[PDB]
């Protein structure tokens, strides 16, 4: 029942910027916080940060800082994630990812690909 | 209309047996 | 809940069994086996605790 | 931080026999708090085992996980020809947790 619908596909420019939403439904967006994952095509997974969607308090990763902004919009049940000055090896399918009967791994969104 | 209930809705208080007793 | 932080923050499943004693007949008990009752004698006896 | 390396990367094997996948930490991970993932091709990441030993909803058990501290295990009893996946182990302890790279296994 819980299903959750991303944006499509992006081909940009490098130096460029990107946002990426991901729609919820099925379940309460605020009493899950949401986490994102990137995934380069070959290699493997690396988590790249977390926001929570009752207060909205921050903790983004060291190698990704100073880039990386989600923002959640509790009304229309709505998470966002904005990136900018993207590079070249950063082209990945990024993920959406609320835990839900689990620590992790629950609802990973169906991707989105950001081609730089 | 009212009227006066006289002497009604005792019950048993506590579903403890007791027998020749006065208890409070 | 953090389950990055320190240990005395982490979530516990608390459980708290509340007791009514003496409030109605005792339904709800331990496996202990039954015997015979013997009658005219004093003996120690445990009925329904 | 704490790195992971699964040393078969890619493991030949006829469907009905035994495999072993092995996935170590750096510093030491509490057993509790880790978790396994099975990555079909085309589809999202799959919790195959979460606490190092305790499988999710759904999981056959022909798999089932183990290990504690650094040094972790994932077995395979029985290959059937729809396991053919690739799998990542990923433990979060303390701070940023870390994915692993997968393990393919081929008929």
């Amino acid at each position: 029942q819980v299903q959750l619908v991303q944006s499509g596909a992006e081909v940009k420019k490098p130096g460029a910027s990107v946002k990426v939403s991901c729609k919820a439904s099925g379940y309460t967006f605020t009493s899950y916080a949401i986490s994102w994952v990137r995934q380069a095509p070959g290699q493997g997974l690396e988590w790249m940060g977390w926001v929570s969607a009752y207060n909205g308090n921050t903790n983004y990763a060291q190698k990704l800082q100073g880039r990386v902004t989600m923002t959640t919009d509790t009304s229309t049940n709505t998470a966002y994630m904005e990136l900018r000055s993207l590079r070249s090896d950063d082209t990945a399918i990024y993920y959406c990812a609320i835990p839900y009967s689990s620590v992790t791994f629950d609802c990973w969104g169906q991707g989105t690909l950001v081609t730089v | 209309a009212y009227t006066n209930s006289f002497t009604r809705g005792v019950y048993y208080p506590d579903k403890v047996f007791r027998s020749s007793v006065l208890h409070s | 809940f953090q389950p990055t932080n320190g240990v005395g923050y982490q979530p516990y499943r608390v459980v708290v069994l509340s007791f009514e004693l003496l409030h109605a007949p005792a339904t709800v008990c331990g496996p202990k086996k039954s015997t015979n009752l013997v009658k005219n004698k004093c003996v120690n006896f445990n009925f329904n605790g | 931080e704490i790195v992971l390396t699964q040393s078969p990367g890619t493991l030949s094997l006829s469907p009905g026999e035994r495999a072993t996948l092995s996935c170590r930490a750096s510093q030491s991970v509490s057993g509790t708090f880790l978790a396994w993932y099975q990555q079909k091709p085309g589809q999202a990441p799959r919790l195959l085992i979460s606490g190092a030993s305790s499988r999710a909803t759904g999981i056959p058990d022909r798999f089932s996980g183990s290990g504690s501290g650094t040094d972790f295990t994932l077995t395979i009893s029985r290959l059937e020809p729809e396991d053919f996946a690739v799998y990542y182990c990923q433990q979060y302890g303390s701070s940023r947790p870390t994915f692993g790279q997968g393990t393919k296994l081929e008929i």
